C-alpha cells in the first residue's frame, strides 16, 4: 500500500572508513542504521505495510465512556433520570489512548446502547408495552431539568433523540466543537490570573451535560435502565506525542498518581529466562 | 416503493465499522486549523524514537534510577557476562515498559528489525572494547565468549564516538511474530561480553556505566490492533 | 589447608574461625560447612573472590558473618550468640565452580 | 563541527565543545502570520529589548542529586524587560532557546538529560487533593526531585523515576532532548518554538513548558579533582510579541 | 531449597559384597549447556574429615578405587561399590553443585558386619 | 458524485463506490486511506543535517 516499508538493498563484504555503526547520541539523534551496515544482507522485496498503525485506524474504534442507571418509579426524583458532565476520563481504556498525544482535533460518532431490567417487589407489571428513552444534550448554560416530567424536556433548541426499545442502537455525529483549535488533553496552568482556583485540564472541559429519561410513567411497576455511551473519533489529527502513562489513574479531574516501579522484576541482570546453575558467569 | 430484503447482520452495532450518520448540529461553523508543530501522521513515527531500556531491573532496582544503569568494572574479567536478555519486545520484563513496548502491546503481531544503541558514560580517559552478540533461537543461550562469538555480533570500541548501534536483524520463518511470544515463535538472546576490559589512568574512577537504548528500524511493521494488558480499573473514576 | 584444632567459647558471645592455605584467589570461592555428629553436613555460606561476593544460607543469615582480605591468605567466619546448638566441627573448603574438592581439619568449637 | 556561537540582541554565547542544535519539532520560531491571528488589536514587538539571553540561577551537581526542573515562562518573571511585558500585557507569544552548560574535567564522569516537556502537568503528593502555585515553581531557584516518595500534603510528587508526571523516566526522550555527557560534551542547545493550542495566551496562568535535567549516570570522581561542578541555564525568548495593553498586574 | 535424599540411610554388609546406595534429588541437577550433572560424592571416615569420591557425578579422583564409581543422571543417582574392602565402613554424603544452598544428602552409613 | 476508489488488498473488480448523502462535512465516513508519514520531524530534528557514513563529531 502507500504505507509500504523500506526494502533492504543487498550488501557484500566491506573495508571502509565510513563506519555507520559508530554514532553519538549526545546530539539527540536516533541513528538511521539499516541492517545492511553491520552485516552482509540479501535483496528481499518487503511487502509489509503500516496501514494498521495510522492515527485514523488507531483511534477510529468506539470505546465505552459512561455507565449511568435510572428508574421509572416514584419518589426521590433524583433517580428518575441520569446526569453526566461530558468527560473522557472516567473510563480508562480510552483515556490512556488519548493521553499519548497532547492536542487532538477530530469529529465524533456517538452511539448509545441502552438496556432495561425490571425490578423486584410486589405489584409487578405483568404485560408492559415497549419503553422509550429521550437523550437530551444541554450545551454549557442551558436550563437543567430537575426531574422527569419537567418543562425543560421540551428541547425547543437542544438536540434530543427519542429511541423506542427493540430498535438498532441510536447514533449521531458531532463536529469539532472546541473553543480553541484543539482539545487540549493537558493544561499546565490555572484558571484565575492570580494563580489560584482549579489546576489542570479540569478548567478546559466545558462541553455541557447529557440527560436521559423515560417518557413512560408506567404506573404499575418499576423498571431500571442502563445507558452506555460510545465515542468513535474520526477525521482525527494529533500533535506533540507523549510518553504513555505508567501509574494507575486515581482521580477523574487530575493527573494524580502513586509512585510505581518502572517495570516488573527479573531474577538477575544476566538472566535469560532459564534456571541456571551457579558458576562464574551467572552465579 | 423500491423492494428490499434485509440481509443478515442488520440492526447490529459493530464497533469498528465505517458508516455515515446524521449530524446532531447541522451547518456548524468549525474553528480554523492552525499550524501546531509536531503532527503525528503515523504511530511508527513515535515507535522509531530511542528510549532508555531498564536492563538492570533485578530485585530491589525497579524502585530507583538504578534500573537504567549497567555496571562495568575494569578488573581481569573476560569471563563475565555484562547482560543477557531474551528478544521479546512485547512480553519481557526488560523492555515492555519502554517506548517501543508500550506501542507494541497495543497490537498482536509485529515484524522488522529492532535497533539497540549503547552509550558509554565513563570517564574521558577510559578505553575498552565490548562484544555485543546476538544469537538466533537455534540452541541454548551462550555462556562464554567462545560460544557467543559465532552468532551475529559487532565489536564496539569506545573513543571520541560514544555509541555503537548493534542492529538486530529480522531472522524468522514467519513474516510476523506474535507479541506475546512462546516457544514456537521465539526470537533468541542478546548478550555482551568483555573483550579487552576497562583500563583507566591513575586518578580516574575505576568503574563506569553503560546505558541501553531501543527503537524500531525503517522496516518495522505492526498489525492486529488490540487492548493493552497494562492499565486497569475497578469502578468509574469520580 | 590449615585450620586451628579447637575453640572453647562462652554462650551468648562470638567466635572467629580462621582458614589459610597455599591456594590463591582466581575464581575460587571459600566454602564453610558445619558438621555435627548427630546430623549430616550443613552449608553455612561462601565468599567468591572475582566479584568479591558474599553469600549466606537463610538459616545462617544473622548468625554467620564471614570476611576475607587478599593479604592474609586467610578466610574468616564469625558466629555470635553462641548456644549449645552451635557446638560442632566447622570446615572451610575451596570451590573453583568445578567441584567442592577438599575441606581439611577444623575447629571443634565447644560452647561451655 | 564542535564550535558554535549564538548571537541574540546584545548578548553572545560561545561554546568550544558542542554537539549540535536540536531544533524543536522541526519548525523555527517566527512571528504570527495574519492567517491565524485572532487578536483584534495591533501587537507590540520589542525585538532587541526582549530577544536576548538571560542567565538563570546556578545549581550544584552533587554525587547524590537526582534532578531539577524549571517552568517557563514563569521562570523569567523578573528578568529584564521580558518580565515587564509579561506583567503589562494580557496576551503573549514567544519561542525560546535553552542553552544549558556544565563543564567538568576529562577525569570526571557523568551524564545528563535535557528535555523540554510541553504542557508538563504534574500530580499532587497527597491524592484526593490539589497542588498550590508555591509548590510548582519557585520565584527564581530550581525545584528539586526526590529519590524517595514525597510525603507533603500540598506539594508535587517529587520522585524521580516517575518524573513527577506519571510517566516512566526512560520514555522521556520523545520531547526535544540532548545529553550532556561529560565524556564528549560541554553544553546542549534546544530551540523550542511556540507550542500551544490557542495562538496566543496569557503567560501567567499557563506554564508553556517545563525544562528538566535528570542525571542517569551519576557524577563520580576522585579526591584529586574539584568537588563543585555547577550547572547554569541560559534561555532567550525569540520573536516575542504581545497584545491587550492593561494596567500593571500580578506584580 | 533443593533437598537431597539418601536411601538406604544405612546398611550393614559383609566382605566381598557388591553394595550400592541411591541419592535422589528434588530437582534435576543436570543443565543443558554442557550436559554435566552437578553432584558430588563424599566419604567421611569414622572420626575423620570427608574426602572426595566422585565429581561431576561421573569422574574419579586419585587414590580412589573402582569400587567407587558415580552412576546416573537427571535426578536419581547411585554409587556402585563393586568389591567391598576393610576401608569402606564409614558414612557417605552426596551433595549438589546446582542450587546456591549447597545442602548435603541424608547420609548413608555403610556399616561393617563381622562374624 | 459517485467517487469510485480502490479497495485494500494484499500485495502479490477491486473498486468500491461511495456517495455522501448528508449535507455536513462531519457526517462523512472515516478517512481510512490517508497514509502519509514523515518521521523526519521527530527522528532527525537537527539543524545541521547528519549523514550516516560521516562521523558524528
Ligand atoms: C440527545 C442527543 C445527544 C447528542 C450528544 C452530543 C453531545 C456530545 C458532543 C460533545 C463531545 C465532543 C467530544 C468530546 C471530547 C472531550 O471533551 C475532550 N477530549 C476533552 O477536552
Ligand atoms: C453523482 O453523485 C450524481 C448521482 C448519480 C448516482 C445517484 C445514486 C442514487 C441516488 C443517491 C442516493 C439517494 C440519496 C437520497
Amino acid at each position: 500500500a502507500v504505507a509500504r516499508v523500506a526494502d533492504t538493498m543487498p550488501t557484500g563484504p566491506r573495508n571502509t572508513e565510513s563506519v555507520p555503526a559508530l554514532t553519538a547520541v549526545e546530539t539527540g539523534h536516533t541513528s538511521q542504521v539499516v541492517p545492511g551496515d553491520t552485516m552482509q544482507t540479501r535483496h528481499v522485496k518487503n511487502y509489509h505495510s503500516r496501514t494498521e498503525s495510522s492515527i485514523e485506524n488507531f483511534l477510529c474504534r468506539a470505546a465505552c465512556v459512561y455507565i449511568a442507571t435510572y428508574k421509572s418509579a416514584g419518589g426521590t426524583p433524583t433517580e428518575r433520570y441520569a446526569s453526566w458532565r461530558i468527560n473522557t476520563r472516567q473510563m480508562v481504556q480510552l483515556r490512556r489512548k488519548f493521553e499519548l498525544f497532547t492536542y487532538l482535533r477530530f469529529d465524533m460518532e456517538i452511539t448509545f446502547v441502552i438496556t432495561s431490567t425490571q425490578d423486584p417487589g410486589t405489584q409487578l407489571a405483568q404485560d408492559m408495552p415497549v419503553l422509550t428513552h429521550q437523550i437530551m444534550y444541554i450545551p454549557p448554560g442551558g436550563p437543567v431539568p430537575n426531574s422527569a416530567t419537567d418543562f425543560a424536556w421540551q428541547s425547543s433548541t437542544n438536540p434530543s433523540i427519542f429511541w423506542t426499545e427493540g430498535c438498532a442502537p441510536a447514533r449521531m455525529s458531532v463536529p469539532f466543537i472546541s473553543i480553541g483549535n484543539a482539545y487540549s488533553n493537558f493544561y499546565d496552568g490555572w484558571s484565575h490570573f492570580t494563580q489560584e482556583g482549579v489546576y489542570g485540564f479540569n478548567s478546559l472541559n466545558n462541553m455541557g451535560h447529557i440527560y436521559v429519561r423515560h417518557v413512560n410513567e408506567q404506573s404499575l411497576g418499576v423498571s431500571t435502565s442502563t445507558l452506555r455511551v460510545y465515542f468513535k473519533p474520526k477525521h482525527v489529527r494529533a500533535w506533540v506525542p507523549r510518553p504513555p502513562r505508567l501509574s494507575p489513574y486515581v482521580k477523574s479531574s487530575n493527573v494524580n498518581f502513586k509512585p510505581t516501579a518502572v517495570t516488573t522484576e527479573r531474577k538477575d541482570i544476566n538472566d535469560v529466562g532459564t534456571l541456571r546453575p551457579v558458576g562464574y558467569t551467572n552465579h | 416503493g423500491l423492494p428490499t430484503m434485509l440481509t443478515p447482520g442488520s440492526n447490529q452495532f459493530l464497533t469498528s465499522d465505517d458508516f455515515q450518520s446524521p449530524s446532531a448540529m447541522p451547518q456548524f461553523d468549525v474553528t480554523p486549523e492552525m499550524k501546531i508543530p509536531g503532527e503525528v501522521h503515523n504511530l511508527m513515527e513515535i515507535a522509531e524514537v530511542d528510549s532508555v531500556v531498564p536492563v538492570n531491573n533485578t530485585k530491589e532496582n525497579i524502585n530507583s534510577m538504578e534500573a537504567y544503569r549497567i555496571p562495568v568494572t575494569g578488573g581481569d574479567q573476560l569471563h563475565t557476562q555484562v547482560f543477557g536478555f531474551q528478544m521479546q519486545p512485547g512480553l519481557n520484563s526488560v523492555f515492555k515498559r519502554t517506548l517501543l513496548g508500550e506501542i507494541l502491546n497495543y497490537y498482536a503481531h509485529w515484524s522488522g528489525s529492532v535497533k539497540l544503541t549503547f552509550v558509554f558514560c565513563g570517564s574521558a580517559m577510559a578505553t575498552g572494547k565490548f562484544l555485543l552478540a546476538y544469537s538466533p533461537p537455534g540452541a541454548s543461550p551462550p555462556q562464554n565468549r567462545k560460544q557467543a562469538m559465532l552468532g551475529t555480533h559487532v565489536i564496539w570500541d569506545v573513543g571520541l564516538q560514544s555509541s555503537c548501534v548493534l542492529c538486530i536483524p529480522w531472522i524468522s520463518q514467519t513474516h510476523y511474530r506474535l507479541v506475546q511470544q512462546d516457544e514456537y515463535t521465539s526470537a533468541g538472546y542478546v548478550t555482551c561480553w568483555y573483550q579487552t576490559g576497562l583500563i583507566v589512568p591513575p586518578g580516574a574512577p575505576p568503574s563506569c556505566t553503560i546505558l541501553c537504548f531501543a527503537s524500531a528500524c525503517n522496516d518495522f511493521s505492526v498489525r492486529m490492533l488490540r487492548d493493552t494488558p497494562f492499565i486497569e480499573q475497578t469502578q468509574l473514576l469520580q | 589447608l590449615q585450620q586451628s584444632g579447637a575453640e572453647l567459647a562462652r554462650p551468648w558471645a562470638s567466635v572467629k574461625i580462621s582458614c589459610q592455605a597455599f591456594y590463591t584467589f582466581n575464581s575460587y570461592g571459600m566454602q564453610w560447612v558445619k558438621q555435627r555428629p548427630g546430623q549430616g553436613l550443613e552449608w553455612i555460606g561462601t565468599i567468591y573472590p572475582g566479584n568479591g561476593q558474599t553469600s549466606y544460607n537463610q538459616r545462617f543469615k544473622g548468625k554467620a558473618t564471614l570476611t576475607a582480605d587478599k593479604s592474609p591468605s586467610t578466610a574468616y567466619m564469625q558466629l555470635i550468640s553462641l548456644t549449645s546448638e552451635d557446638s560442632a566441627g566447622c570446615f572451610c573448603a575451596v570451590v573453583p565452580t568445578v567441584d567442592f574438592d577438599y575441606w581439611g581439619q577444623g575447629t571443634l568449637v565447644t560452647v561451655s | 563541527d564542535r564550535v558554535r556561537s549564538i548571537t541574540l540582541g546584545n548578548s553572545t554565547i560561545t561554546t568550544q565543545e558542542c554537539a549540535n542544535v536540536v531544533v524543536g519539532y522541526g519548525v523555527w520560531p517566527s512571528y504570527l502570520q495574519d492567517n491565524e491571528a485572532t487578536a483584534e488589536d495591533q501587537p507590540t514587538q520589542p525585538d532587541v529589548a526582549t530577544c536576548r539571553f538571560y542567565t538563570l540561577d546556578s545549581i550544584q551537581w552533587q554525587k547524590e542529586s537526582d534532578g531539577w526542573w524549571w517552568k517557563f515562562p514563569e521562570a523569567l518573571k523578573n528578568m529584564g524587560l521580558f518580565g515587564q511585558n509579561m506583567e503589562y500585557h494580557y496576551l503573549g507569544r514567544s519561542g525560546y532557546t535553552i542553552h544549558v552548560q556544565c563543564n567538568a574535567s576529562k577525569f570526571h564522569q557523568g551524564c545528563l538529560l535535557v528535555v523540554c516537556v510541553p504542557e508538563a502537568e504534574m500530580g499532587c503528593s497527597d491524592v484526593e487533593r490539589e497542588v498550590v502555585a508555591a509548590s510548582l515553581s519557585s520565584e527564581d531557584t530550581a525545584k528539586s526531585f526526590s529519590r524517595t516518595e514525597s510525603n507533603g500534603q500540598h506539594t508535587v510528587q517529587t520522585v524521580v523515576y516517575n518524573a513527577g508526571m506519571g510517566v516512566g523516566v526512560g520514555n522521556l526522550t520523545i520531547f526535544p532532548h540532548q545529553w550532556i555527557n561529560l565524556r564528549t560534551n560541554n553544553s546542549a542547545t534546544i530551540v523550542m518554538p511556540y507550542i500551544n493550542s490557542v495562538p496566543m495566551d496569557n503567560m501567567f496562568r499557563h506554564y508553556n513548558f517545563t525544562l528538566m535535567i535528570i542525571p542517569f549516570a551519576k557524577l563520580e570522581y576522585t579526591e584529586q579533582a574539584s568537588n563543585y561542578v555547577p550547572i547554569t541555564v541560559t534561555v532567550a525568548p525569540m520573536c516575542a510579541e504581545y497584545n491587550g495593553l492593561r494596567l500593571a498586574s500580578h506584580q | 531449597d533443593i533437598v537431597m535424599s539418601q536411601s538406604p540411610s544405612s546398611l550393614a554388609v559383609s566382605v566381598w559384597e557388591k553394595v550400592t546406595m541411591s541419592c535422589k534429588s528434588s530437582q534435576s541437577l543436570l543443565y543443558s549447556n554442557t550436559q554435566k550433572n552437578y553432584l558430588a560424592w563424599y566419604q567421611q571416615k569414622p572420626g575423620q574429615s570427608p574426602k572426595l569420591l566422585i565429581y561431576w557425578a561421573s569422574t574419579r579422583e586419585s587414590g580412589v578405587p573402582d569400587r567407587f564409581t558415580g552412576s546416573g543422571s537427571g535426578t536419581d543417582f547411585t554409587l556402585t561399590i563393586s568389591s567391598v574392602k576393610a576401608e569402606d565402613l564409614a558414612v557417605y554424603y552426596c551433595q549438589q553443585y546446582y542450587s546456591y544452598p549447597l545442602t548435603f544428602g541424608a547420609g548413608t552409613k555403610l556399616e561393617l558386619k563381622r562374624a | 458524485g459517485a467517487q469510485v476508489s480502490t479497495q485494500k488488498t494484499g500485495a502479490h473488480t477491486i473498486h468500491y463506490t461511495n456517495i455522501n448523502y448528508y449535507k455536513d462535512a462531519a457526517s462523512n465516513s472515516a478517512n481510512r486511506q490517508d497514509f502519509t508519514q514523515d518521521p523526519s520531524k521527530f527522528t532527525e530534528p537537527m539543524k545541521d543535517v547528519m549523514i550516516k557514513s560521516l562521523p558524528a563529531l
